Parts: C-alpha cells; sequence; structure tokens
RNA sequence: ACUCUACCGUCAGGGUGCCCUGACGAGUAGGCAGGCGUGGAGGUCGUGACGAAGCCUGACCGUAAGGUCGGGUCGAACGGCCUCUAGUGCAGAUCUUGGUGGUAGUAGCAAAUAUUCAAAUGAGAACUUUGAAGACUGAAGGGGGAAAGGUUCCACGUCAACA
RNA sequence: GGGCGAAAGACUAAUCGAACCAUCUAGUAGCUGGUUCCUGCCGAAGUUUCCCUCAGGAUAGCACGAAGCUCGUUUUAUGAG
RNA sequence: CGAGAGACCGAUAGCGAACAAGUACAGUGAUGGAAAGAUGAAAAGAACUUUGAAAAGAGAGUGAAAAAGUACGUGAAAUUG
C-alpha cells in the first residue's frame, strides 16, 4: 500500500523487469525432482506426517489441569 | 543563464517538461555532464539564509474574508500584504479600506 | 464487462490481438470482462462487496475512550478550541439539577441554556450549509445539525425530546453516550450538560 | 468566415458554405480576386469562366500546365477553373448588389476578404472492388466576398 | 428517498387523484385569516395574482387549467401574436397565488368536513 | 473462388420464420428451433445462451 | 583536481531554543526517512447571488515537486477548524474511444456499339421531350413463362438531402 | 475420427488434416514485451558449494536497511619454489 | 410494488438506453444496433420597411436586457482570415 514507491518504480510485486513465474518457481512444488521451480537443495519438506496421531491420543483422552504445588 | 528543461521535449510534444528523474541506465546528466542542462542537486538553489520577495524583501499575509483584520502590520508587511480573491468583491473593498488604510502599499487598488 | 463478446483476429483485417471487436463490439471491448486499458472493458482493481471494511477493536477500549475524551472536556482549553465553546469558563462539565427533564419545549430550552451560560456553543452557526461534492450534492448530507453542546440523561431508557430540538444540540444518555458524541471528528473536547442523576450514574469509572 | 464584418456601412456580403467543390480551385480563384477592387474582379472571373485567359495558380502545384498565360505575378504554371468560378460570380454578384442597397460605390469597392474555411467533413461513400468501401468525401467551402468602403 | 431525480420520478408519473393536488398555489392571507388553510387547488374561473416576479402583485384571472402540463394560461398577462391575436398565455401555478375561492355546493362542506 | 456467386443459388429454401420468437431456422426440412422451440415441448430457455 | 575563503545536504558531541563543527558527499538496483498530491469524510463553521465553483487571461514566492493573489466574466456552489479513509501522479504491449492530418484535389471517373444539326419548355438545356439525319443489332438491342421476390409497374407530384 | 473416394485427406457456405455457432473461459504462457512524484541519506554485483539441472533457484561470496560494539605500522623468525 | 439510506454517478460515468434506442438501419437468422441532452418570467419566435431571384444583406419593432434571435449555456487549437 506504499502508492508512492510501488506505482512509480513499478518494482514492488516484481524485481527485475523479466521476473514471471520463474522467481517464485511457479507456485507450490512436490516431494522429489523438478525443473527451474523453488525446489532444489531444500532442507524442509521431507518426513511430511503432521499431528503426533496415534489410536490412544484421540477422543476420551481426558485431560489434565494446570496445576502446580507451589503454583 | 542556462535553464532546464525535461528531455526529449524538443523531440515531439508528449513529455512533461518539469523535472523527472533520470530513472534507469544511461543519460547524459545522469553520468553528470554540464553542457546539455544538469540534473538538478541540492547544490544548485537557493541557501539556507534567505526566502521571500519583494523590491523590499517583505512577505505577504492573506486577508481574505472579516475573520482576523487586526493583525496585518505595516513593517514586514508593508510591500505585499494582499486579500482573497474567492472571498466576495463586496468583503474585498471592505478590508482594502481598513488595510490600505493602515498605511502600507497594495497591489490592487 | 461480459456483456459483450470480442475476440483476437490479428493482421489482415483493421483490429489487432487485443479483444476489441468481434461478435459486436462499438465501444463495448473484451472477451468477457477484459481490457482495462481499453475503454468499456474491465477494471484494474474492480470494487466489490466482498472486501473489507468493518474492523474489531477492544471493548476496554471503549470504556476508556469515553472516559478520556470526557476527561478532556474538564479541561477548559479543549473545548473551546476545536469547534465547540461555552462563556462560563470553571465548573466544567456543567452539571444542572434534574430540572433539565422539566423542559417540554424548545422555546424553554434555548431559554435555560441562555441563563446557565452554554449559549455560545448554541448560537454559533449564523448560516446553513449547502452542499459539497461527490456523494455530498446527491444524497442526504444537505442539512447537517451541529455538533454543539451534548444533553445527557439520567434515568435511561426514555431521553429527552426537548432537547432534540435546540438548534445544534445533541441529546444522549449516560450509559449510551457514546465515542461520536464525545470527539466527533478525531479532536477531543466537545461541551456537555448532565443532570444531577446523571452525574452519580456516572460515578462509575 | 475569417474576416469581420468591418462595419454594416461598409460591408455588403453573401454566404456560400457546405458545397460540394474542388478545395484548391475555390481559395486559388479567391486569390486572383481579392485585394483587387470588384471592377477588376468580376472581369477576371468572367474571362476564366469562358475561354480567354487562365489563372495563374500560386499557392498550390501538383501535376498543372506551364504555359505562356502564366503570368499574374512571375508565374510559370496555370489551370483554368469553371464550375468552382461560377459560384464566386455570383458572391461578387449580390455583395455588389446590397452594396447599391447600402448607398457606396459599389463596382469600384474594394474586395477586403475572400478565401474558404473547412472544418467539419460531409461524409459521402462510394465503393470499390473486393467488398469494399473507401472514402468519397466532399470538402466544405466557406467561400464569402466582403467589399469595404472605397 | 433523498434523491433529486427519482424524487421527480413521482411528481412526473403522478396519478390523476394526485395531480388534482399538484395543481397547487397558495392562499392569500386574508383567505388564511378566514379559514385557516395554506394551499387549496387551482381551477379556471378563479381570480390570481403574481406573487414573485417582474408581473408583480398585478390582478389576472386564470383562462385555462390543464392536466398533464400543469402549467395555467392567465388572462390579463397578455401578449400579441406574430399574426395579432391578444391570447392568454402560459405561467405555472407556483409562480401565482389565488384570491378568489368558490363556496358552491358542498366546497362548503369540503373546507368544513370534520377536522376544520 | 469457390464462394459468394454459389451461394446465390439457393433453390432450396431452408428456413423460414417462427410464429411465436422470430428464430428464423425453422426449417421445411428438419422443423428445428434454437430458441424457444417450434413446435417444442416446454419453453427452451437454454443456460448456455448468456454469457453476463 | 591542485588551492584560497565562504555557502548547500543528513548526524554526532558541549548547552537549550539549537549552535559550534568533524569527515565525506560521481551514481544505477534497494531500503529507510522527509516533503508536495487527487476522489471521499467524521467535521463545519466560514464565504455567496450587493456576484460561488467554473471558463479565459495576467501577476507569479523560488529546493525538485505545481499554487496564492489579481483582472475580464459566471448566477450556485464550496475551504478556517481538525484529522481519518480509497478503483489515487502517465509517453509507449504492430494498444485503446473518436475527430483530424497524410499521399491530394493528384490518380480514378466503370470492357473503343461513330454522332451531327435544329426545336419545344425554362432561371438554367448535349442529357427530360420532340423533329431532321447517320453509326449500330436483328437465333435478339426481337419475343416471352415458371421458380424466387412482392406493388418496385401506374398515374399524381417534389428538386432539398441524394445520383 | 463420422459421412466419402478410380486416391488428391479433393469434399462440406470461401474456414474441411476432423464444418460452424454459443457457453464453461477473462483456459493457460516455466518465454518475450509494456508499466505513472521528487530530493536527501546512501548504493553493490556478474562469484560459488551444488542439481534429471541449465534464459532458473536452495546455499555461499560481496555491499542493502536497523541496533549494540570492533584497525595497524612493522619486528623477531619459521615453512614452501 | 412502495419507502428509506449507504464515504453512492452528475451525458466517455451507469442500467442496452436520461432524449421516439430498438424507432432512418445491417445480417437468412434467439440477434447486432449508431447518431442522439438544452431559450426566457412571458414566445411576445422579428410585425413593418428596404435590397436581392430564392439563398443573402440592412434599417426597424417586441422585451428586463436583443451585448438572450430560435442551429438558443461556457468556449481553446490543428483546421483558418
Amino acid at each position: 500500500t506504499k502508492t508512492r514507491k510501488h506505482r512509480g518504480h513499478v518494482s514492488a510485486g516484481k524485481g527485475r523487469i523479466g521476473k514471471h513465474r520463474k522467481h517464485p518457481g511457479g507456485g507450490m512444488a512436490g516431494g522429489e525432482h523438478h525443473h527451474r521451480i523453488n525446489m532444489d537443495k531444500y532442507h524442509p519438506g521431507y518426513f511430511g506426517k503432521v499431528g503426533m496421531r496415534y489410536f490412544h491420543k484421540q477422543q476420551a483422552h481426558f485431560w489434565k489441569p494446570v496445576l502446580n504445588l507451589d503454583k | 543563464t542556462k535553464k532546464f528543461k525535461r528531455h526529449h521535449s524538443d523531440r515531439y510534444h508528449r513529455v512533461a517538461e518539469n523535472w523527472r528523474k533520470q530513472k534507469g541506465i544511461d543519460s547524459v546528466v545522469r553520468r553528470r555532464f554540464r553542457g546539455n542542462i544538469s540534473q538538478p542537486k541540492i547544490g544548485y538553489g537557493s541557501n539556507k539564509k534567505t526566502k521571500f520577495l519583494s523590491p523590499s524583501g517583505h512577505k505577504t499575509f492573506l486577508v481574505a474574508n472579516v475573520k482576523d483584520l487586526e493583525t496585518l502590520t505595516m513593517h514586514t508587511k508593508t510591500y505585499a500584504a494582499e486579500i482573497a480573491h474567492n472571498i466576495s468583491a463586496k468583503n474585498r473593498v471592505v478590508i482594502l479600506a481598513r488595510a490600505k488604510a493602515l498605511g502600507i502599499k497594495v497591489t490592487n487598488p | 464487462g461480459h456483456q459483450t463478446s470480442a475476440e483476437s483476429w490479428g493482421t489482415g483485417r483493421a483490429v489487432a490481438r487485443i479483444p476489441r471487436v468481434g461478435g459486436g463490439g462499438t465501444g463495448r471491448s473484451g472477451q468477457g470482462a477484459f481490457g482495462n486499458m481499453c475503454r468499456g472493458g474491465r477494471m484494474f482493481a474492480p470494487t466489490k462487496t466482498w472486501r473489507k471494511w468493518n474492523v474489531k477493536v477492544n471493548h476496554n477500549e471503549k470504556r476508556y475512550a469515553t472516559a478520556s475524551a470526557i476527561a478532556a472536556t474538564a479541561v477548559a482549553s479543549l473545548v473551546l478550541a476545536r469547534g465547540h465553546r461555552v462563556e462560563k469558563i470553571p465548573e466544567i462539565p456543567l452539571v444542572v439539577s434534574t430540572d433539565l427533564e422539566s423542559i417540554q419545549k424548545t422555546k424553554e430550552a434555548v431559554a435555560a441554556l441562555k441563563a446557565v451560560g452554554a449559549h455560545s456553543d448554541l448560537l454559533k452557526v449564523l448560516k446553513s450549509k449547502k452542499l459539497r461534492a461527490g456523494k455530498g450534492k446527491y444524497r442526504n448530507r444537505r442539512w447537517t445539525q451541529r455538533r454543539g453542546p451534548l444533553v445527557v440523561y439520567a434515568e435511561d431508557n426514555g431521553i429527552v425530546k426537548a432537547l432534540r430540538n435546540v438548534p445544534g444540540v445533541e441529546t444522549a444518555n449516560v450509559a449510551s453516550l457514546n465515542l461520536l458524541q464525545l470527539a466527533p471528528g478525531a479532536h477531543l473536547g466537545r461541551f456537555v450538560i448532565w443532570t444531577e442523576a446523571a452525574f452519580t450514574k456516572l460515578d462509575q469509572v | 468566415y475569417g474576416a469581420t464584418s468591418t462595419n454594416p456601412a461598409k460591408s455588403a456580403s453573401a454566404r456560400g458554405s457546405y458545397l460540394r467543390v474542388s478545395f484548391k480551385n475555390t481559395r486559388e480563384t479567391a486569390q486572383a480576386i481579392n485585394g483587387w477592387e470588384l471592377t477588376k474582379a468580376q472581369k477576371y472571373l468572367e474571362q476564366v469562366l469562358d475561354h480567354q485567359r487562365a489563372i495563374p495558380f500560386r499557392r498550390f502545384n501538383s501535376s498543372i500546365g506551364r504555359t505562356a498565360q502564366g503570368k499574374e505575378f512571375g508565374v510559370t504554371k496555370a489551370r483554368w477553373p469553371a464550375k468552382s468560378v461560377k459560384f464566386v460570380q455570383g458572391l461578387l454578384q449580390n455583395a455588389a448588389a446590397n452594396a447599391e442597397a447600402k448607398g457606396l460605390d459599389a463596382t469600384k469597392l474594394y474586395v477586403s476578404h475572400i478565401q474558404v474555411n473547412q472544418a467539419p467533413k460531409q461524409r459521402r461513400r462510394t465503393y470499390r472492388a473486393h467488398g469494399r468501401i473507401n472514402k468519397y468525401e466532399s470538402s466544405p467551402s466557406h467561400i464569402e466576398l466582403v467589399v469595404t468602403e472605397k | 428517498s433523498s434523491d433529486r431525480r427519482k424524487a421527480r420520478k413521482a411528481y412526473f408519473t403522478a396519478p390523476s387523484s394526485q395531480r388534482r393536488v399538484l395543481l397547487s398555489a397558495p392562499l392569500s392571507k386574508e383567505l388564511r385569516a378566514q379559514y385557516g388553510i395554506k394551499a387549496l387547488p387551482i381551477r379556471r374561473d378563479d381570480e390570481v395574482l403574481v406573487v414573485r416576479g417582474s408581473k408583480k402583485g398585478q390582478e389576472g384571472k386564470i383562462s385555462s387549467v390543464y392536466r398533464l402540463k400543469f402549467a395555467v394560461q392567465v388572462d390579463k398577462v397578455t401578449k400579441e401574436k406574430v399574426n395579432g391575436a391578444s391570447v392568454p398565455i402560459n405561467l405555472h401555478p407556483s409562480k401565482l397565488v389565488i384570491t378568489k375561492l368558490h363556496l358552491d355546493k358542498d366546497r362548503k362542506a369540503l373546507i368544513q368536513r370534520k377536522g376544520g | 473462388g469457390k464462394g459468394t456467386p454459389s451461394f446465390g443459388k439457393r433453390h432450396n429454401k431452408s428456413h423460414t420464420l417462427c410464429n411465436r420468437c422470430g428464430r428464423r431456422s425453422f426449417h421445411v426440412q428438419k422443423k428445428t428451433c434454437s430458441s424457444c422451440g417450434y413446435p417444442a415441448a416446454k419453453t427452451r430457455s437454454y443456460n448456455w445462451g448468456a454469457k453476463a
């Protein structure tokens, strides 16, 4: 929303002139190999699985109070 | 003394002649030249000492409508001491009959 | 914008690759809504009802802000500066009795404000207001009533209609006494006329 | 028009606007009678409308014949306009008629103004081959003739 | 609502019931001080007078009243023609004020019905 | 050129006009109609016949 | 440059108000700061028909940004104060909405079936119309029906647009 | 993707190697082009580990912006053509 | 169908369209579809006189002003004396 800097330069949201979908590298990226995207020799991606999922830690799992002895 | 323009104005009409920055790559006044004009810097211009002329260096005070009339002086506002044009001819004549009747010059009669 | 069809064609005829003329199209360009640089196609940022206007705020800032704005009334200099005025400089904000409720007509109301000394806030409007530009010249934005002295009620709910009708006044309650009623147009310090029962209802925060 | 009605006591004129007519031939005919007084002017137009003399063209060029009758100034080229000239001759006639209505010295008056204006187009179309329509528009010459008191 | 053209919408394509009223002009001071009424609608054989205008405070009558046009011809505001005919000539009835109100059958009972 | 003067034959007259609508693809052979139908079943208002 | 001395730019220290004053200051990306900016608005009094916005023209401070005053003129609109909000600064993709320029009054002026002369009428006549006379075709410039179209024929009536 | 062949994908409203019209559709373009105030503070880089990777980009080299602090001239030797 | 209002336009905007915009027109064709607003208080919209053939050009009247004259707001330039 810096209308002064953005419209009187047109570099804001772009960078240098011919930067199109090479620069963000498409949008997303996958797991394994592909050409000219933002994947490369990255450290995130691997493992994938979100959540500490187990059949003990779901429904009917009763919660504990926040209760120290000195607190 | 060498007057300034925006460049390419002498070529075609699609140029606003007020000064714009020489934006991207090469231009004769970018890499600094004193011939085909210059690029305006803060080295040029009037200094931190002065400001505001008349043939007696006198600053104005616009006394438009009958809001604050009794504020106009006859010292630094001796030469320039105007009214306001957008404010009616009725008010103009009323202010002038007080303002110029201090002991000052005003441009309009 | 999609109320026309205009196609690409290119060279071989007098039209560009840009959708200008096709299946119709006089000064109605675009295949759908396309061509903002083209006149009668689309817009750059076409305004939408989906995008936000209404925003959040704290409730604990609401009761602080009304307290701060009325604290600016208790200093006399803030009041008489901005736009609001007063003859009686000390003992601000003004507190009258519950005889404010015993006012029927605006003829009696103007006379009451005359006597106590809150009348230079009342008479201040000389000429009216005509219009101003845009949606100022179109709809109900012509005649506006001055936010002059505020009147504050006590016993809640049904406030005084007698002191709606004073030239350049407001009516309000002690509980219902919002942000715009104390600080209209940013800066603080609007004159408030309380009653006896209203100013002891104000003994909360 | 171009020129003013310099005073209605001195003036006498006649218009002739929005004509389908050759554009260069109207103002080139106008040159050779402008400045010249009305008795010389009317003679020149009735000569070139008949067979006698040409009008030497000056302001305009194009493929036009140089010949012995190119003299008006030190000019070589000329052409001999006809249906253009019959229009301009009518303006000399009415301006001289209404100059006697004022009570001047009509035939001996100075021709102050005559040229031609153009601005909007009078849009006409004619066809050409291959499902085609090209421009076929007329040039609206605004021909006046002011005489002043002389 | 608060709208110039959309307020005029109702005035323009007004029904014939409302066009009775919208043939309006004020009443004179001794008609108000006789009865009470603000305005009453304007008809042909009323004696009329011009309020605001250069035709200032002159005597007149009305010649014609018109339904859709709203404008009325005013007698005594009379010019000629190129052919030379002394015609009554138009005015919009807001520029007028009536001095006559008739009694009649039961316009007598209209102005003194249930409220009056 | 194969086109326009050959189309100027038109001995076989395909389409005439519709009664209810004005869609003149009312073929004497096929008896079709792209608009409301002639003959119809229900009113043939089709959704793809508009963009806006 | 070297060199004299002064002046312009941000910041430091001593002591507020800021002044002394060091070191450097060619410049494209880029970031920050500061300043000028439209539509709109809580505000709104102030200005107005004894002459408002506007149109048009002159004066016209100096930091690059574009704004106050004044004159000719308008016949109703809009800013002190005080601060928040948006479709917010133009020279350009063989682009987009239209007029106007350009070649140009130049070419074209429609497949080589001669035309000459006299009149009627009239404001104007080679062309309408009529006469004298000649070119020209006569398996069509003669004659004549269906599809297709649908009143275009006809008499009456006009010379403007339009040929 | 059917109609059709003594063949030439000739042929289907000037479109036929898959008719035309309309809608979903503003399909999409890893590529190219165009793109709107000013001054001041102040201002580099064309180098690399590495890739089914090559007109790109994770990382590193170098100076952005902001807060808090940070030299060497040269003397004794030691290692290597 | 009616009413009211929103930080919501003032003839390139917005409903196709403010106005005889589906009506002089164009396509076989559900369809495409332009040009396009306008006096004053009162029309009194120029009698009468004079010149020219109508067009065109001058005196004279009406009216608050004709420095409001019907093609009726303010008006710039290419064009154009």
